[PDB]
């Protein structure tokens, strides 16, 4: 059986509209997880569960939305919200149908991520369930 | 040359002790466990501290990168300058990830947590409340 | 052996006490998630795995209730809440025994959700992980 | 795949700096979770994939930081906060790779989390992926 | 000696009815369905309640546990004493997820919804408002 | 007869484009990209729009059922009369899923984001401020 799965906290402050790359890699069994450039590159295709919860930077912005983009399309959206600043999880769990080649990452989309250095408070995990 | 030290509440460090080598050109950093929970107080003494031939910068960033520490020296729009401050005590906060200060007399810091405040850690910042002036303090009171 | 998994996005609102139906269906393995009605029914027995996101609806509600209800009874409860009315996740995660018919859906028990057409800010996960 | 996979929610409030004993056991597989200390003990080694979802209590508290640790290191850190004192989640998902004696658990780092009865709003769920 | 009247929207229960046993220790209890979502209030009604030879015990918590209400009797700082109340009608708020009524003239609860109060249960508390003196009313309002 | 204009930032319509088609019932929608995210802003010019033998109808929804349709007109509680304005510019925020214009002189909207209003967004609403009178505008500030 194949054994894809990956987990990795966010080491660095994120902002804007950039790709998250969750370089605090605690598990990559299969080397499927690129921190350098955040993307999960599929190789074997199958049916993966992804969840990726991503800490809202406290202090400033009020709105963070991280959205795990499939490829070129959005095949899920979080928002992290809080009017008083504070700091509100933009999380989301998907199970996406992938082919070889399909990068799934997790894309701020208009908020400032925090950086949790080893804490790995904003993190991404993901793992094939089913191989096709 | 770059030494951190990453787990401490409190650390009172000379100006020899901190940077150890003869080489002017030295960083000594501090890690933030925590800046969810924990805000980093610093405190700088000039009673016997000088800058003939040193220069004291004091700044903050978020991850280590040489090239991130050149632009934010490039910036120099509000990197703390020690030897230039007029009073004789400095009082900084610093509620990001890492503090670092770089050389190019002692003084102590204070790994405060924000919302519960340890019994130790309001009562070195209430000593600290002695500056004189503005000053940055925290929720928990002290006479 | 068997490959059940679904993963649904909430395309229309929903309000009050109602079941939410996800029609916004991303994967439907064995088509065992049915976005007319919004339930998952178990056909294999087995040991499922169910998270559920639910965005609260910004702007109305300050409190909003999706429990994950097995048949007739609440197996898990979120809570999603902000005094200033913002967008607040009511999400929770189980793991559930099954056996055929149990109707698995996540249900309002209170406040507004939140519709997001093809975003899939509210989504519905879950796979069987094991069968006896 | 050997079975080992757990659900359970939180009966009893708890606070501060202790671990989450969660006594709502719904799904034991294995008896690998034990409500009594409220840790996952692995015992065979392999890489296993746990939520956690946390409720912090309304009311009092603004802050509850709830870390899935792992023997004696924190292998992510969740903050639940609302300034205005609501009910917000310290949840997030983690796939480590433990070997046996690890005792993965959730830890409160500060702040009260909610006790729900049998409601279960206050969730720890975890299953083992492979068994290296 | 432990009857807990689990659901219910609404009870009146008699002094008899609470305690339906000889023994003078037992203990009547009133689970919250949902603290996150409900909040329960008691009405005591002391027209024909008396305590010659009984003590009512009106207290709160979160857990079966024996030492837990050994330790909050001991602490006898904020327990209701029933039986020493100088208004006739006692009205009492418990956004807690159990209360219980231990015996060492009946008494009306109400489940109330926090957020979102139905009808029925606005209306009984809308009654209970006639308490005359201060009370806790909810969102909900009613002449 | 529905055409539905998806993927837009800015768009500027006449009465003719949007309703290309012989058939007087003919329904124009713009789907709002992200609620959370996104508020459409309309401009209605009435300097040669007419209404002799055509009704304008304008309001919103969250989602395509026929049903909701007639049941929001025959609420015709807060549906827009575009024929009926005393202005000659309507102005009309819409933060809702779906926007749709039904057929029974031009007009333009905006996908303004809600937060991060950008560069061009706010321009084009700081010009439609040239109302004159009550008007919704939003946080980016322009003179
Ligand atoms: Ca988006
Ligand atoms: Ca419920
Ligand atoms: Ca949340
Ligand atoms: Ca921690
Ligand atoms: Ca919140
Ligand atoms: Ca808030
Ligand atoms: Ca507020």
């Amino acid at each position: 059986v194949p054994k894809i799965a990956f987990y990795a906290g966010l080491k660095r402050q994120h902002e804007g509209y950039e790709v998250l790359k969750f370089d605090d890699v605690v598990t990559n069994l299969g080397n499927h997880y690129d921190p350098t450039t955040g993307k999960f590159t599929c190789s074997i295709p199958g049916i993966y569960f992804f969840t990726y919860h991503v800490l809202m930077r406290g202090g400033d912005g009020t709105s963070m939305w991280a959205d795990l983009c499939k490829n070129n399309q959005v095949r899920a959206s979080a928002i992290a919200q809080d009017a008083d600043q504070n700091y509100d999880y933009a999380s989301n769990s998907v199970v996406l149908h992938l082919e070889p080649g399909d990068e799934v990452y997790i894309k701020l989309d208009g908020g400032k991520a925090h950086g949790g250095n080893n804490n790995k408070y904003s993190t991404f995990s993901g793992f094939i369930i089913y191989a096709d | 040359c770059s030494t951190l030290v990453k787990g401490v509440i409190y650390g009172s460090y000379s100006v020899s002790e901190m940077f150890p080598k003869n080489f002017t050109n030295c960083t000594w950093t501090l890690e933030n466990p925590d800046p969810t929970k924990y805000s980093i107080y610093l405190k700088f003494s000039k009673k016997d501290l000088s800058c003939s031939n040193f220069s004291l910068l004091a700044y903050q960033f978020d991850h280590f990168s040489h090239e991130k520490i050149k632009d934010l020296l490039r910036k120099n729009h509000s990197i703390m300058q020690l030897c230039s401050s007029k009073n004789a005590f400095v009082f900084l906060q610093y509620d990001k990830n890492f503090i670092q200060i770089r050389r190019v007399s002692f003084f102590e810091f204070l790994v405060l947590n924000k919302v519960s405040p340890s019994q130790f850690g309001c009562h070195v910042l209430c000593t600290w409340l002695e500056s004189c002036c503005g000053i940055m303090y925290t929720k928990c009171t002290c006479p």
